[PDB]
């Protein structure tokens, strides 16, 4: 009967899973290693940065923009209604995720003259360009032509989201601890 | 497949060999095929691929001997073959401006096949087959531009690996997996190397099968109407063997392509090549004047057209629930782009093989050959107006012209018929 | 940013028979060592190569006492030591200086029709030509639009097109009005600065062909070599490709 | 060309697609070869080696993702492997211990072909394609214990191309060639990589011809009877298809095989490798222990056998008028040695097949096995008394075996009669 | 030189059941920033891994201040720093004393018989039998063929092989006479010299021990899962190949 | 007649022509590269090498041995008559080609203190191990059982020559230029 038929099942499941167990390291070998994960935190030297000069720092393997933002970029972007952003998230790492891309909300200080963010467009990765570019006196990205304004907000293009802000804050006067 | 005589051991050594191994009896077979007599210039471009694959591998494995996949090394490795390695110079550019003529044989390879019907019954196992070569041709052509590791180089690797973070739910596992990290970095171009490497001898495994599949099927000739097959007599009548007569005329256009081609790579190298990628990778910024290679523009021109503000998108973001936005919609629209090329067999519903013989077809179908050039134009260009509407167009035409055009094309066109044989049509 | 107007220069290594001057390679290395070496470096050229055939082609013993100039760290030692020929030259000494060594080749002085690169096609990348042109385009005074306006630290000139530019000198869409930009680059040449041992003239425009036409050379030293290969495959494969159709037409003949 | 029954469409699929790419076709009647009924356990390793050669490939895929061919960063990116690559440390004693293995199966599968004749006619072009396979493995696998940058990686290096400069007149344009300098450095390792990457597919393509030559004449049984062909009645009683039977009994042999390979491999990974290869590479000074990897002890053993006291070494060099002194003398015995196992269908000259009816070779043969085993053992011994002498009545017995003994076998013995048919001894 | 006598240590991390004895590594890491560290290096070991599960498990808070100690040159900034767990062991600071990263892998102390390799098949390899007792062979007295010909900076061990030996040490053929030779590694070790803060017996024997577990470790952090996926990869080729073999005999049933 | 015979042979011919400019680069490219053949000379320090001692030191990628003989080695070298030895060829680049192999003609100076040549094993290519090694109070090549004496002559195993002499001279009381 089914005796001799169920031999035929064992005998392939105990294969299927043998492979299996052979076919995920050839795949996690591929995922971040040990170095890699063993992810660190540094500090930025702020001192000498003036207003309207952007910092770009690298961080994990990937650019930190902190700008110390002019007079003119804090009151362009206080000035966007929320019903005028493509993507209304904040997309800050420091506060509730659910709250609101106001310009108060993408920055670290409550005067908003300090915006920290990853320097990688949410679109495709590439590093947007700064010094008041773009059309909306904030950066542009030259890969696809994505937009963001003062605070970084995207506006105009293919990408999705605004740029992230990461976990970042004032150590004492002068130096800022990212992560 | 096609009737002809048969393979006959003549040497002391070839009735040894053939009663053990008939090697030589499966390359007498292969060069002897009956092909069609009317075969025009349009179809040398095969051998023109083939000869691609040989010279890239043997280009590739000697750059290899050379170059270093380290970050720190790798930049300066490919100068020490420029300046150094004996010829160095020389193999590199051969391998570099070799990918253009590579990819410049397959869009006339593609749009000869289009034209002429050689992706409809019986051969749409050689169509799928050639688009899986072609799939792996760009992946391949992909890798091969990060080693050097300049800056078109390491920003083309961050947009497409970001391609694949793009997916919803799990892109950016995905993204992660293909990194090795948080961001493009060592562990990227090691692993690159191995899979630049391990591609190409996929590709040849491949074209084995694609050589396969037409030698099995016989091959298209311009007019369409089949070989007789009732005898050998006729059969004879509408083919020659192909070699010599079209070994011959094949070696011959490629002795020609290569004579351009090495006026190409001995007196103008880098006029296909973008300038920024001699300045080394700086992950801490993006040139202004990024711009893919020549061969990927009108696919980066169809991605980047479809924006957050094109009406389309915006439907798809609201019937998706926003798991379609702009980002995920130019990949779909990308990849999508390629899918329905391949798709072709099944919606071109006409059973006139040529497009000889098609006169609406023939007008949709150069204008998809001036698209094509279009949209390599337009992906160059910046994405402002009147560009942004260019490509907008350019690509709308691309999808209607096999999803719409060809499915009605054939439910509605009058053809003229086409002549009763090969023989008809040569002797004309 | 976009493309701008380079000056035309005629560079003897242009055309498929065009070739080095040697002696302009030599005035353009001492105009480097002289003048550019300050701030820029050469990290991939060897020391060595001004003597290998197709370049200035100097003396061994003249190109073993130019290397003894520079101070370099032996690896091993981790002492400093004179400079041997194979060394590379030195990094650039001014961190934002970027280096030279593929400047004449990384940089595209012809451009368009409207993206077409046809121009490219018949006049060359015009990298030289470029490098040449911003030696060449630093005016005494900068356009009207920025009388006030200048940034301090970076100067104006009429090729260099990455450069930012004050807010007074964009029209309503914001694009530059201005040829070029602003460079961070100080005005490197003025007539005379280098005295040529031959008594060859140092003018800003001598000066500026001669270094370009080096920076050339140290981006493709094997210029030359290429283009005998080029020849050589050419008058090979003419050949081949005329004796493969008289036998491809004389085949069939029996055919048709 | 056993007779059998051939393939037929059944789902529509597959009618579609016969139609166009027999692909279906030929794996239905290549994987239904009718196999001898009587295969003992003995005829496995030729799925070991099949299944070797897709573990290395696949492993080393992987590991090329991580490693660096770079003096300055090979040993340590292989420890980065070790220590930080998810999975890395078994990765790469998968790949070091799987080249084990993989000689294991090949000496094993080349005695089994020793023993029972499956080397004679009509099955010589099988073992030609076998000897290049062979030839192409310790090369490969060779130059992939050079990849690590240990100090036996570095010296065995330097030896082993050091063999090519005792060819006279042409042999030190033939080292440098290959070193890339006057000694080995950065040049020769990174070549090392591009090649030890290329070989394994020409391996892979040698071993698709290999398949073929035997699926043409039939695989070899222990008795060495032909299957008869007369007609398909009295074929199918002297055979069974290869699928089911011989798949299932070759994947549990398969099982049991990576059972015992992995227990190595989890429990003693280092046992068949050399301690001083976790040393990095001194190139002045060479280690006391030198000593091959073990799959090259019986040729090493040969090779440093003859020294210039040697007395046919003395011959040959006054002979030659010095021309053949012990240095080129032990690299012409030493690939002597293999060449004199590839002539081997040409001088055994007796007509019975298998060695199971041939008395007096049956002595020879398990003395060539036991030297076989000796000249290993030597190889790892030192050069002192008496273990020179041992290897050179090791060596000398490897070489009177196949040009004195078997030649001169096949006039001579008096075999046993084999049975009638495969069916008499499968049914005993 | 040849193989020689090593004492055959019962390390809990040996068998296929054996694993580390997470205080032991701890008391050998001691040991080694003790001692050791004066003169080795272990170039290939990451400071983070002594975290790492299957090994000393060490607080990641105490790894962060055990960093520290290190002096470490940073890459881009070239000034020195305090080390962080991301570093790497430093190297050697004695110009002449091996690193220890791989050296329990790269020492056997298990040999023949008559290089049959039997021995190590059931022994294994040994490497750190061997450290353990080069740690343990330093005689007080040498031997007797040496009393007044000992070189001066050398110290004779039992266990070292490679060492030079004495004239009056070797016989008619040149054979060293004595056990082992004379290494240029002072005696490191010293009864009660580590001060262990659980009070656990800090003798020569202990400790040599202890820094033989852990330099073991450090050459095979994986050592643990590499095990454990053995036993794993075991279970179901075990179980495969009694279901393999039994749908292989009921096949092979209808046939024979 | 033999108007179409000749062009297929010229037709040919042009191939192979062309075949044959396209393979030799293939090869030649592994061949020394320019940063190999621009061949260095070096100095060494001497002044800290006492008798009994060898300093080995890497020179054009490969190891040169500097010994300062002792007085019983010296002895030995000048023992050995030209009969005994394997090869009798000096192996010297300082002097004539076909030079014999004395132990004078083996040494840089009159007094044949200083033995400088070439730490390469003539066999294949392995580094002899000296401070008096093998059974000729010289040198003994572990890969395959070379011994040499104490002028660096081959006595026994497969090595066919004399470890070469490069070209080697003192520039000073205390300097040897390699090359
Ligand atoms: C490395 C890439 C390729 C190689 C070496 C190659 C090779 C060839 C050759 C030698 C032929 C016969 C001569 C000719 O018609 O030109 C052929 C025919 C053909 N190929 Fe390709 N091909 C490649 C890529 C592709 C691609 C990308 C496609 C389609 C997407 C494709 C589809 C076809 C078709 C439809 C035919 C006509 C077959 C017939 O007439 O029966 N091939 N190919
Ligand atoms: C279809 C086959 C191939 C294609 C289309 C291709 C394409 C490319 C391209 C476009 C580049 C960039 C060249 C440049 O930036 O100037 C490149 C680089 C490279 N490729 Fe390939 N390749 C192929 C086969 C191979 C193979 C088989 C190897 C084997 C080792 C290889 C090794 C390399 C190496 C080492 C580089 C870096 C050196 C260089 O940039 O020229 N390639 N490849
Ligand atoms: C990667 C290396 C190899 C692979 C994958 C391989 C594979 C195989 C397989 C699967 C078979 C059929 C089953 C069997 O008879 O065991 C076979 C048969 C055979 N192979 Fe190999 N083999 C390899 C190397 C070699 C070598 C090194 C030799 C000889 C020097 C050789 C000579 C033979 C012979 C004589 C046969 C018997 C053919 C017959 O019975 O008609 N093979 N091989
Ligand atoms: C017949 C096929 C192969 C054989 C016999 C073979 C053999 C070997 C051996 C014995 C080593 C030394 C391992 C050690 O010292 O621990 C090695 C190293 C290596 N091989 Fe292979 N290999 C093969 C195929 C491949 C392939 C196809 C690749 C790459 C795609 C590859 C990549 C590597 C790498 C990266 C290393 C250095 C890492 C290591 O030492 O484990 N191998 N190979
Ligand atoms: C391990 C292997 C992996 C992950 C392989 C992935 C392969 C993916 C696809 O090939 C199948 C992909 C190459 C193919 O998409 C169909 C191309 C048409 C992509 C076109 C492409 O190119 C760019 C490029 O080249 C750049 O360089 C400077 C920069 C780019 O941004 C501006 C792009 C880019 O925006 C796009 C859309
Ligand atoms: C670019 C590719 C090239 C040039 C490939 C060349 C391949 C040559 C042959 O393979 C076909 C060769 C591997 C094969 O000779 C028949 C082996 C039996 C060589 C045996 C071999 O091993 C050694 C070894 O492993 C060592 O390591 C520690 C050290 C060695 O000195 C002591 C040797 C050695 O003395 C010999 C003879
Ligand atoms: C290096 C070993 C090479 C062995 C090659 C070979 O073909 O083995 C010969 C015998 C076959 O036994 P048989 O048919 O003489 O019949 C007699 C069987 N009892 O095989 C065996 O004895 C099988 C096990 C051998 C493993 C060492
Ligand atoms: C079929 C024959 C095609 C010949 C193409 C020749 C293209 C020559 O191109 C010229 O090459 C010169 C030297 O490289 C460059 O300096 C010029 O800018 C470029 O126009
Ligand atoms: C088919 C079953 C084979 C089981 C083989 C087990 C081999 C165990 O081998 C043991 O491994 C230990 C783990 O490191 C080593 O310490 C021992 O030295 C070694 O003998
Ligand atoms: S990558 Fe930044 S906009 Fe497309
Ligand atoms: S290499 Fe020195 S003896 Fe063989
Ligand atoms: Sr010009």
């Amino acid at each position: 009967g089914t005796r001799r038929d169920f031999l035929y099942y064992a005998t392939a499941g105990a294969g299927a899973v043998a492979t299996g167990a052979a076919v995920w390291p050839l795949i996690n070998q591929m995922n971040p290693s040990a170095d890699v994960q063993a992810l660190a935190s540094i500090f930025v030297d702020v001192s000498s940065v003036e207003p309207g000069v952007q910092l770009t720092v690298k961080f994990l393997g990937c650019p930190i923009f902190i700008r110390r933002r002019t007079e003119a970029d804090i009151e362009l972007g206080r000035s966007v209604q929320l019903g005028q952003l493509v993507d209304t998230n904040a997309r800050n790492a420091n506060i509730d995720a659910g709250a609101e891309a106001t310009d108060q909300n993408r920055t670290l200080d409550e005067a908003g003259e300090w915006l920290v963010m990853w320097g990688v467009c949410t679109h495709l990765g590439c590093v947007p360009i700064g010094g008041v570019s773009g059309d909306f006196g904030g950066w542009f990205c030259p890969c696809h032509g994505s937009h963001y304004d003062s605070a970084g907000r995207i506006r105009k293009g293919p990408a999705p989201e605004n740029l992230p802000i990461p976990l970042a804050k004032f150590i004492d006067e002068t130096t800022i601890q990212l992560g | 497949g096609i009737p002809h005589d048969h393979y006959e051991p003549r040497t002391g050594i070839e009735k040894w060999l053939h009663s053990r191994l008939p090697i030589v009896a499966l390359a007498y077979d292969t060069i002897m095929i009956p092909t069609p007599r009317n075969l025009n210039w349009m179809w040398i471009w095969g051998v023109v691929l083939a000869f691609c694959l040989v010279l890239q591998i043997v280009t590739g494995i000697v750059l290899a001997m050379h170059y270093t996949p380290h970050v720190d090394l790798a930049f300066a490795s490919v100068e020490h073959i420029m300046r150094n390695v004996n010829g160095g110079f020389m193999l590199r550019y051969l391998h570099a401006n070799g990918a253009s003529l590579f990819f410049i044989a397959v869009y006339l390879h593609i749009f000869r096949g289009l034209y002429y019907g050689s992706y409809k019954a019986p051969r749409e196992v050689t169509w799928i087959v050639g688009m899986l070569i072609y799939l792996a041709m760009m992946a391949t052509a992909f890798m091969g531009y990060v080693l050097p590791w300049g800056q078109m180089s390491f920003w083309g690797a961050t947009v497409i690996t970001g391609l694949f973070g793009a997916i919803p739910g799990i892109g950016h596992s995905i993204q992660t997996w293909l990194l090795g990290g948080p961001c493009v970095d060592n562990a990227t171009l090691n692993r690159f190397f191995s899979l630049h490497y391990l591609l190409p001898f996929v590709i040849a495994a491949l074209v084995a099968i694609h050589i396969w599949a037409f030698h099995s099927t016989g091959n298209n000739n311009p007019t369409g109407v089949e070989v007789r097959r009732t005898s050998k007599a006729e059969a004879q009548k509408d083919t020659v063997p192909f070699w010599p007569y079209f070994i011959i005329k094949d070696v011959f256009a490629l002795a020609v392509v290569l004579l351009v081609f090495f006026a190409i790579v001995g007196f103008m190298p880098n006029y296909l090549g973008h300038p920024d990628n001699y300045i080394e990778a700086n992950p801490l910024s993006t040139p202004a004047h990024i711009v893919p290679e020549w061969y990927f523009l009108p696919f980066y021109a169809i991605l980047r057209a479809f924006t957050a503000d094109v009406w389309v998108v915006q439907i798809a973001n609201f019937i998706s629930f926003g798991i379609i936005d702009a980002k995920f919609f130019g990949v779909l629209a990308m990849f999508g782009a390629i899918l329905v090329m391949a798709l072709v067999p099944w919606l071109d519903t006409s059973p006139v093989r040529s497009g000889r013989y098609r006169p609406m077809f023939k007008i949709y179908f150069w204008l998809l050959a001036a698209d094509f050039v279009i949209l390599t134009w337009v992906g160059a260009q910046q994405t402002t107006f009147p560009y942004d509407w260019i490509s907008l167009i350019a690509s709308a035409y691309w999808f209607a012209y096999f999803l719409v055009i060809l499915p009605i094309l054939g439910a509605i066109e009058k053809p003229v018929a086409p002549p009763a044989t090969i023989e008809e049509d040569f002797n004309a | 940013a976009g493309g701008g107007h380079v000056e035309d220069v005629p560079f003897s290594f242009e055309g498929p028979f065009g070739t080095f001057d040697q002696h302009q390679l030599q005035r353009g290395l001492q105009v480097y060592t002289e003048v550019c070496a300050a701030c820029h470096g050469m990290k991939f050229v060897p020391i060595r190569s001004l003597s290998e055939p197709g370049g200035p082609e100097l003396p061994e013993d003249q190109v073993r006492a130019y290397a003894t100039q520079f101070t370099v760290t032996d690896e091993e030692t981790g002492e400093d030591r004179e400079g041997k020929p194979t060394d590379h030259f030195p990094h650039s000494a001014l961190e934002n200086a970027p280096d030279l060594s593929l400047m004449a080749k990384a940089r595209a002085g012809f451009h368009g029709p409207m993206g077409t690169g046809i121009s490219q096609l018949f006049n060359g990348i015009g990298g030289p030509e470029y490098i040449y042109s911003v030696l060449t385009g630093f005016p005494e005074e900068p356009p009207k639009c920025a009388e006030g306006h200048e940034p301090d630290g970076f100067y104006y000139n009429r090729a260099f097109q990455n450069g930012s530019v004050p807010d007074t000198c964009k029209d309503a869409n914001g694009v530059k009005t201005t040829a070029g930009s602003w460079i961070a680059m100080p005005p490197p040449l003025m007539d005379d600065l280098v005295e040529y041992a031959d008594g060859h003239d140092a003018s800003v425009h001598a000066m500026a062909e001669d270094v370009s036409a080096f920076l050339m050379w140290a981006a493709e030293p094997k210029l030359m070599a290429r283009k005998q290969a080029g020849f050589t495959a050419v008058m090979f494969l003419t050949v081949l490709s005329v004796l493969l159709y008289l036998t491809n037409k004389r085949l069939w003949a029996g055919v048709k």
